[PDB]
């Protein structure tokens, strides 16, 4: 038993250390010696679970506690496998019995805690980890989580502190080589160095090499020419999200826009079939779907990608839930790119490209990324809202605004060719509905929230009621085939006063930004901004700040998050778009341009900071972006105060969603094939990973 | 309800 401590301890150093194979095979020999050594088993379901043998793990854990009832780690343990595998209940079962068993144990709080904010019960994670943290002051993995939490919700009580404590504790968990308790993806929202985000990065990255280390593949062998693949360059597009997801929101059409005479495309989804029309569209537009969620080990489902043959595998995940980098870590394919889903560098050499602009990537910071710059030629940013809302590439209002009162539906013409007095307007074409009998039964639905009416023969419907008359239309799945109709009333906005929004989660949001917002709401009375509850529990931390800055309840306006077409749809009743600095609107930023809404932001360094001045710059509207705050304030003011001038910037945002690259998918791929030729190459000719900024 | 990027 002492011969089994000696192995065991020396299997957690092996662990700590990233040598996981060699951690499993001393626990399993502790056990061999020692076969009722609960600790061991523990220990070695632990890192089993690290290696995704989750069943054996379990069985693990409850040796463990059959030889040791009281045996509160192996409980805690317990927890994060059922977490892993989706199994709630169980989790929380575990981890309440260990905080029973012991009510100090700070891990088990901690754990407890990440359960509730995945839930969505940010209230409670942040008293749990309060309790891990009275319990166990230096605690990082807890500290940095209630950091987020907070930022979630928008608390920012000692918010200056706070910030340098979450650096600190960064600093010195790199100096040790440890994995950083600061999530490589909530890095840009923490004023850590470009170096410190690309090390946070980097040790992710890590993480994914030891673990395929136990596998021990050599070197796959890579294609030097087009020759096996009849001249076509194959590539594969990783992701998790070829579902009701963001991301095939933005992408979902580039794989079917690829030119077949030279490319061949192959995408692996990460997850299963969400029964989605995007996984649909996708699986039948791909020249090979292949569905990687059925294939557990990322040796075997790596080998697979390398008898695909792909040259360029494009990572579309980075740092988000659902990534398998461990396929990447392998290096099936010789070039290997990081590609839209994913705003920051990975830090990883196995990453040879992050596919980005100059405008969001600028060389001068060329070594905020581990990656080397391959620069498409407007911007990396790409949305299928043409596709996608094509019902909103016109509109048309009642009675002069443009955003009171509007009307979209591909039958809309028609439906206005119906009526007896319809009027045309050149923005500085609007088709306006005189104040009519017509009119007034239109109004009249929404004010007794009505879900739809009839108007010579013409289904009308109420935008707020989407989910009742078509639930696929409501998420994007289906182009509404009725007229809807969306006004500022059914959202409490005010017919007679600027409009500023910003529909992000409220996370992005931080003192510095929340002042800009306030100053310009001062300098324009009677103006409102209008935020979304995402989450709802934000709203008074959010209201309250604004009340310590000067303003009334009554200038933030809070609507509820709408199904994505609505979301969609209800950007026309803005004015303005404020940007957040901190991190861009991204996915965010495309929505409310389709809807003819210019948006002012304000560049930083982060590539989550610039990404929204790049789509502004794609789409020809250089004006609205800000170097500095007073600017940023002085062309929102400008745009809420000077009219004729706010009705010029929406005229050009109107047309040019159209005119510019920017919403313009075909042409994206095209200059996406071009990028991908020179990587192709580059690489052919010998050489290794270098720039492409054209 | 409606689905985000996330870690
Ligand atoms: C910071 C960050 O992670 N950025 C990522 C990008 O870098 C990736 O390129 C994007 C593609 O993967 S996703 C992500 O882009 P973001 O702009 O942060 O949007 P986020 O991730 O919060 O999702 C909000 C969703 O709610 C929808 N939405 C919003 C409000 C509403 O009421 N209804 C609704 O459907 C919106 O249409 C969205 O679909």
């Amino acid at each position: 038993p002492t011969h089994a401590d000696s192995l065991n301890n020396l299997a957690n150093i092996k662990r700590e250390q990233g040598n996981i194979e060699e951690a499993v095979r001393l626990y399993r020999k502790a056990l061999e010696v020692f076969p009722e050594f609960a600790a061991a088993h523990s220990n070695l379901a632990s890192v089993l679970q690290q290696q995704g043998k989750l069943q054996e793990a379990l069985m693990h854990y409850k040796e463990a506690i059959r030889i040791s009832p009281t045996f509160a780690d192996a409980y805690s343990n317990m927890g994060n496998t059922l977490k892993e595998m989706q199994d709630v209940q169980g989790a929380l079962q575990c981890y309440t019995r260990a905080i029973q068993i012991n009510p100090a144990f700070a891990d088990a709080h901690s754990n407890l805690a990440s359960i509730h904010k995945d839930s969505g019960n940010i209230p409670e994670a942040i008293a749990s980890y309060r309790t891990a943290l009275k319990l166990k002051p230096d605690f990082p993995d807890a500290y940095c989580n209630l950091a987020h939490c907070l930022q979630i919700v928008c608390d920012w009580t000692d918010y200056d502190e706070r910030m340098k404590k979450l650096v600190s504790i960064v600093a010195d968990q790199l100096e040790k080589n440890r994995l950083p308790s600061v999530h490589p993806h909530h890095s840009m929202l923490y004023p850590l160095s470009h170096g410190f985000r690309k090390a946070i990065a980097e040790r992710h990255g890590n993480l994914c090499l030891d673990k395929i280390n136990v596998l021990h593949k050599p070197p796959y062998e890579h294609p030097k020419d087009l020759k096996l693949s009849d001249g076509r360059l194959r590539v594969g597009y990783v992701s998790s999200d070829f579902g009701n997801h963001p991301t095939s929101h933005l992408m979902q059409s580039i794989p079917g826009m690829h030119n077949p005479d030279k490319f061949e495309v192959f995408c692996y989804a990460l997850s299963p079939d969400d029964g989605t029309n995007f996984r649909v569209k996708v699986m039948a537009e791909a020249n090979h779907f292949i569905d990687l969620s059925q294939i557990p080990c990322n040796g075997k489902a790596a080998d697979r990608i390398h008898q695909d043959g792909i040259h360029i595998l494009v990572n579309m995940n980075g740092y988000t839930k659902g990534a398998r980098n461990e396929l990447f870590a392998l290096r099936p394919a010789p070039i290997q790119a990081m590609w839209l889903g994913y705003p920051g560098t990975s830090g990883a050499l196995f990453m040879d490209y992050i596919i980005t602009d100059q405008e969001t990537s600028p060389a001068e910071v060329a070594e905020q990324y581990s990656e080397k710059l391959a620069y498409m030629p407007h911007t990396f940013f790409i949305g299928d809202h043409a596709n996608m809302f094509p019902h909103l590439k016109k509109k048309a209002v009642i009675d002069i605004y443009d955003n009171r009162i509007v009307l979209n539906g591909i039958d809309l013409k028609a439906f206005l060719d119906s009526l007896p007095d319809v009027k045309i307007v050149k923005m500085k074409n609007m088709p306006v509905i005189p104040m009519n009998t017509i009119a007034e039964a239109v109004i009249e639905m929404i004010n007794r929230g009505q879900i739809q009416i009839t108007i010579n023969g013409f289904s009308i419907s109420n935008g707020l009621a989407t989910t009742q008359i078509n639930n696929k239309a409501a998420t994007g799945e289906e182009v509404p085939r009725t007229i809807i109709v969306t006004t500022r009333s059914q959202y409490g906005l005010p017919e007679d006063a600027i409009v500023y929004c910003n529909f992000n989660q409220l996370y992005k949001i931080d003192p510095s930004t929340l002042q800009m917002w306030a100053n310009i709401l001062k300098r324009v009375p009677n103006s409102v901004l209008w935020l979304l509850r995402f989450p709802a529990v934000g709203e008074p931390n959010i209201q309250q700040y604004a009340q310590n800055m000067g303003l009334p309840q009554n200038r933030i306006i809070f609507s509820p998050v709408a199904p994505k077409e609505e979301h969609v749809r209800r950007g026309q009743l803005a004015d303005v778009c404020l940007d957040t600095p901190l991190c861009n609107g991204h996915t965010t930023g495309m929505d409310v341009l389709w809807a003819g809404t210019p948006m002012v932001t304000m560049p930083g360094e982060t590539l989550a900071s610039r990404v929204a001045a790049s789509q502004l710059t794609c789409l020809g509207c250089l004006e609205l972006i800000a170097k500095n705050r007073q600017e940023y304030e002085d062309i929102a003011v400008k745009l809420g105060t000077d009219l004729e001038y706010l009705k010029k910037v929406r005229g050009k945002v109107w047309k040019q969603r159209i005119s510019s690259p920017l919403f313009n998918t075909k042409q994206y791929t095209m200059e996406l094939e071009r990028l991908y030729l020179q990587m192709w190459e580059h690489y052919a000719a010998g050489n290794k990973p270098d720039h492409m900024i054209k | 309800s409606s689905r985000v990027t996330v870690s």
